[PDB]
């Protein structure tokens, strides 16, 4: 019951922070075909845009 | 006469659990923020204008005293 507020506070410090976005945006971009061939799974695929979840 | 007791949710279940993001707006408008900045700039400029003119007059007075003493 009390955990969504913790996630919200975590997002208040990072999600729209311009320093966080400069550090994380367009860093370590992996294409979907490369992810599948390299054998990535989970959030790696889903960040590349692959609609897969066991 | 003992019944099975176990860890179970209450009758009717538990209340709803919030999980959605709740980032509010909580801010003024860009126009209003810029207006406040310009207003404080103008007030500061006016105050500095008057004070620096007064300081120039004071410097002229001090220089005149020095000129009077110079001979
Ligand atoms: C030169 C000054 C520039 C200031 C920032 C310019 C932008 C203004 C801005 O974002 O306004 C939003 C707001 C103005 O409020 P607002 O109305 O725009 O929206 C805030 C949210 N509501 C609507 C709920 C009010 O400004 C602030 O919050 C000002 C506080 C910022 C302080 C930054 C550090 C300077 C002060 C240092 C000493 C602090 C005391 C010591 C102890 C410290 C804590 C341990």
């Amino acid at each position: 019951k009390n955990f969504s507020f913790r996630i919200d506070e975590l997002e208040e410090m990072l999600t729209n922070n311009r320093i966080w976005r400069n550090r994380t945006v367009d860093i370590g971009v992996v294409t979907a075909e490369d992810a599948l061939n390299y054998g990535f799974s989970g959030v790696m695929l889903r960040g590349s845009g692959i609609q897969w979840d066991l | 006469a003992s019944k099975v007791k176990q860890d179970m949710p209450p009758p009717g279940g538990y209340g709803p659990i919030d999980y959605k993001r709740n980032l509010p707006r909580r801010g003024l408008s860009g126009y209003s923020m810029f207006a406040v900045g310009i207003g404080t700039l103008l007030f500061g400029y006016w105050s500095m204008m008057k004070w620096n003119r007064e300081r120039r007059r004071l410097q002229i007075e001090d220089f005149e005293a020095r000129i009077a003493l110079m001979p």
